């Protein structure tokens, strides 16, 4: 099978400044395949990008994405301390899996 | 303005069949084909199956062929689950959710996914 | 005119316009011709009456 | 109107033709067919696996409804240049089927998609009849089908033993022979491989860019109609000089009673004239008898007219008691 | 087994499907010409016959001997095939990829997209006796893809060879399969006024409508001066 390598794990990050997340595949993929979600706690997923940097539902001034070939980024300004979701990331090509794991914490 | 609502939460003994709905409104159920997921706390989320709706096509997961049975009808606009031989370590929030990936119609891969989803059905 | 716009629709309009036209100015001089040749033959039936 | 005719103010005793009359249409009714379904053009225009050139994929559209806004109003990114519809009138009509071509064309070849032209790939690689209607869509594939080395995947024929029929697809894994060799399969000097590469480059300004292109092919022929578009449908009235939409069939007339005998595999009907005067209703299979509107010539009949100023018209070709038909009722 | 036969007037089917009604409209489509031979064979073997340009059929078997045909090119598994054979109350229709027959008929289902169900194509009636063994006939082209079917079952027999008069074909079914045919081979039942093939080809007829809509009669042009 296909699967995909996770390691932004950890995201101990201040608010406003400079986000990029990190997730890469196991084997080479198209770009048209690259979707990515959020998870808020006891809620639904739903779209971020459709495409590489092609967007679903507003984007005020956070959300983007960049597509390195076979490899793929997200690029976040101005983090707004509210969200803090959960975030995924899932390839289309091969099958259908999704993405491992990614946490911002609250830094008490 | 999308709704999707289904059943409630209960405890289903292991071995037995489960009934699960998946009722749609504020889209057209003709273009867009049903895709069930799983979720558990702990970890990620599962993709179980995929079921078409002009035909009768069928792309259930590897790791569930044989077990998982998939049923629409669009008299009702509603889907159906009757998943049995259930276990212990299964009991999780299962989500259905309007796919944009295969096509509904030919079944070519697509740009897109699940932009609508449910609220989930706890076993 | 239910599909083409009005801008590309006159030339086509105007094809069958100069078309039906020639043949409905064919048939009005092949009218005149053998309407005058009744004519040559009812001086004759004035005469022979 | 007789010194309106002939130019003069004074009209000699006589019987002159000035106009025709005719009953005006109060009514309009549309009466598409029975269908709900959504016609799946965000399957073809967002695919993933646009294949070569040389080798398309033919798909096919079933009933459903179609909604043609969408094509135009929205991702409006290159122009259209539809080569026999309005697209803003495409929301009228609709049609028997409709078939979806898709491939990828070179950034100057973009042109060469016409009816009869002649090129590098319009020969012998994608034929199109001289009589071709429908709109045809080009777009940038910058980013999806490209590569920093350039891909290798994408080919186009160059020699053939002769060009290609329209709509006709001659995938052959063969070797050419030319001059004087007769190879067999040997493929030496002047026996060349007639499928060659497309070499992408991303680096590259306009002129070797992948554009994605899909065409539309519609047609119009008497048949059970398939796929239809958005307009409501509404009632039906009889006997009265009303506007009718039958299946995209548009035209004025009075819709009666009819005493025919249709087959089942029969819908549309043709007098001597060859011009519709039958047609089934399509959500009530039932027989119509379609009569255009009453009309005639009008002559007034006047004596002098320095002797008297009254006049009588002659309505004619029409009965006066069941058409009657401003003079009118005097 | 091979014989030669006068054809007489036969193979005209509606051209179109717009209503007509004493109208002399005059079309130009693919025919069965006439007066031509055709190859009438007999069955107890079972050689491979062309397909081209349309094949007119007819039979004359009393309940069940003939149940389908078999279409395409080489009759292998590498060009796609064809075959109408019936069910008990039904017919179906798939475009498959068929190895070899060996007598199940078919051995093999590897790249098979077309799957058709319908009401069976063969019906059977009889007045209380043999007399009236039914002629069915069929007409089997192809425009632009869109295989066409036309058909009828007439009751009205007597024997020996092929009757005169005419006879209209109506059309059934028009299947949209697009896929390329150069073979032909009849698929029946074993056993414990059949068998009637012709060929088509181009041709121009002037047709002669009723009062009531069906076709009367019909008229060729390629034939005679007279015509
Ligand atoms: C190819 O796909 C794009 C994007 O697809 C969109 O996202 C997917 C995940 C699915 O949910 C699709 O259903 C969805 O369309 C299509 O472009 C998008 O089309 C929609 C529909 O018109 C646009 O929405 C409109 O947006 C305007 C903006 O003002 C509103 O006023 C309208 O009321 C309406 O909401 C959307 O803007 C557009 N672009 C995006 C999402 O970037 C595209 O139509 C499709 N191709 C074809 C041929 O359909
Ligand atoms: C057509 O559909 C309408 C509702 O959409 C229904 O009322 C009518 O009976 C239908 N006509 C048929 C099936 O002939
Ligand atoms: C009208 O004019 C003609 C020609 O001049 C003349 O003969 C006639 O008498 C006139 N009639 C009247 C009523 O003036
Ligand atoms: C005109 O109408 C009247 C009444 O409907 C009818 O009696 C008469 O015959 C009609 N005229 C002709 C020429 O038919
Ligand atoms: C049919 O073929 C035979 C020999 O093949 C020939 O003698 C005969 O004339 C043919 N029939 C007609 C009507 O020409
Ligand atoms: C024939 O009919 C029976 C009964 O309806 C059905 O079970 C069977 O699947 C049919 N077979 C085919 C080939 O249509
Ligand atoms: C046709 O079927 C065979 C056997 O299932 C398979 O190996 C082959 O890939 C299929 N053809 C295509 C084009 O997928
Ligand atoms: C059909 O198959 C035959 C097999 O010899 C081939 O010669 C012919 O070119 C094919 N036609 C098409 C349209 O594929
Ligand atoms: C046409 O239909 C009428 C309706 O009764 C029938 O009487 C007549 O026989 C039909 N014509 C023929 C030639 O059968």
């Amino acid at each position: 099978e296909i699967v995909l390598t996770q390691s932004p794990g950890t995201l101990s990050l201040s608010p406003g400044e400079r986000a990029t997340l990190s997730c890469r595949a196991s084997q080479t993929v198209s770009s048209t395949s690259l979707a990515w979600y959020q998870q808020k706690p006891g809620q639904a997923p739903r779209l971020l990008i459709y495409g590489a940097s092609s967007r679903a539902t507003g984007i005020p001034d956070r959300f983007s994405g960049s597509g390195s070939g076979t490899d793929f980024t997200l690029t976040i300004s101005r983090l707004e301390p509210e969200d803090f979701a959960v975030y995924y990331c899932q390839q289309h090509d091969t099958s259908l899996t999704f993405g491992g794991g990614t946490k911002v914490e609250i830094k008490r | 303005q999308v709704q999707l609502v289904q059943s409630g939460a209960e405890v289903k003994k292991p071995g037995a069949s489960v009934k699960v709905s998946c009722k749609a409104s504020g889209y057209p159920f003709t273009s867009y084909g049903i895709s069930w997921v799983r979720q558990a706390p702990g970890q990620g989320l599962e993709w179980m199956g995929w079921i078409s709706t002009y035909n009768g096509n069928t792309n259930y997961a590897q790791k569930f062929q044989g077990r998982v049975t998939m049923t629409t009808d669009t008299s009702t606009t509603t889907g159906y689950m009757e998943l049995r031989r259930l276990r212990s370590d299964d009991t999780a929030v299962y989500y259905c959710a309007r796919d944009y990936t295969r096509g509904a119609w030919f079944g070519e891969s697509l740009i897109g996914g699940f932009d609508n989803w449910g609220q989930g059905t706890l076993v | 005119l239910s599909r083409l716009d009005p801008p590309e629709a006159e030339v086509q309009i105007d094809r069958l316009i100069t078309g039906r036209l020639q043949s409905l100015q064919t048939y009005v001089t092949q009218q005149l011709i053998r309407a005058a040749e009744i004519r040559a033959s009812a001086n004759l039936a004035a005469t022979k009456m | 109107e007789t010194k309106c005719t002939l130019k003069s103010f004074t009209v000699e005793k006589g019987i002159y033709q000035t106009s025709n009359f005719r009953v005006q249409p109060t009514e309009s009714i549309v009466r598409f067919p029975n269908i709900t379904n959504l016609c799946p053009f965000h399957e073809v225009f967002n695919a993933t696996r646009f294949a070569s050139v040389y080798a398309w994929n033919r798909k096919r559209i079933s009933n459903c409804v179609a909604d043609y806004s969408v094509l135009y109003n929205f991702a409006p990114f290159f122009a259209f240049k539809c080569y026999g519809v309005s697209p803003t009138k495409l929301n009228d009509l609709c049609f028997t089927n409709v078939y979806a071509d898709s491939f990828v064309i070179r950034g100057n070849e973009v042109s060469q998609i016409a009816p009869g032209q002649t090129g590098n790939i319009a020969d012998y690689n994608y034929k199109l009849p001289d009589d071709f209607t429908g709109c045809v869509i080009a777009w940038n594939s910058n980013k999806l089908d490209s590569k920093v080395s350039g891909n290798y995947n994408y080919l186009y024929r160059l020699f053939r033993k002769s060009k290609l029929k329209p709509f006709e697809r001659d995938i052959s894994t063969e070797i050419y022979q030319a001059g004087n060799k007769p190879c067999n399969g040997v493929a030496g000097f002047n026996c060349y491989f007639p499928l060659q590469s497309y070499g992408f480059r991303p680096t590259y300004g306009v002129g070797h860019q992948p554009y994605r292109v899909v065409v539309l092919s519609f047609e119009l022929l008497h048949a059970p109609a398939t796929v239809c578009g958005p307009k409501k449908s509404t009632n039906l009235v009889k006997n009265k000089c009303v506007n009718f939409n039958f299946n995209g069939l548009t035209g004025t007339g009075v819709l009666t009673e009819s005493n025919k005998k249709f087959l089942p595999f029969q819908q549309f009907g043709r007098d001597i004239a060859d011009t519709t005067d039958a047609v089934r209703d399509p959500q009530t299979l039932e027989i119509l008898d379609i009569t255009p509107c009453s009309f005639g010539g009008v002559s007034v009949i006047t004596p002098g007219t320095n002797t008297s100023n009254q006049v009588a018209v002659l309505y004619q070709g029409v009965n006066c008691t069941e058409v009657p038909v401003r003079v009118y009722s005097t | 087994t091979q014989s030669y036969t006068n054809s007489f007037t036969r193979g005209v089917y509606y051209p179109d499907k717009v209503f007509r009604s004493s109208v002399l409209h005059s079309t130009q489509d693919l025919f069965l010409p006439f007066f031509s031979n055709v190859t009438w064979f007999h069955a107890i073997d079972n050689p491979v016959l062309p397909f081209n340009d349309g094949v007119y059929f007819a039979s004359t078997e009393k309940s069940n001997i003939i149940r389908g045909w078999i279409f395409g090119t080489t009759l292998d598994s590498k060009t796609q095939s064809l075959l109408i054979v019936n069910n008990a109350t039904n017919v179906v229709i798939k475009v498959c990829e068929f190895q070899f027959c060996n007598d199940r008929v078919y051995s093999s289902a590897n790249n098979c997209t077309f799957e058709y169900v319908s009401q069976p194509f063969l019906m059977d009636l009889e007045g209380k006796q043999g007399n009236f063994k039914n002629l069915r006939e069929f007409v089997f082209k192809n425009i632009d893809g869109y295989f066409k079917i036309y058909s009828k079952h007439t009751p009205v027999n007597l024997g020996r060879d092929l009757p005169q008069g005419f006879s209209a074909l109506e059309p059934l079914v028009d299947l949209p399969i697009g896929i390329n045919i150069t073979r032909f081979q009849t698929l029946l039942a074993l056993h414990r006024a059949a068998y009637y093939v012709g060929y088509l080809q181009p041709r121009t007829f002037l047709l002669k409508y009723n009062e009531n809509g069906t076709i009367t009669d019909a008229v060729d042009c390629a034939l005679d001066p007279l015509s």
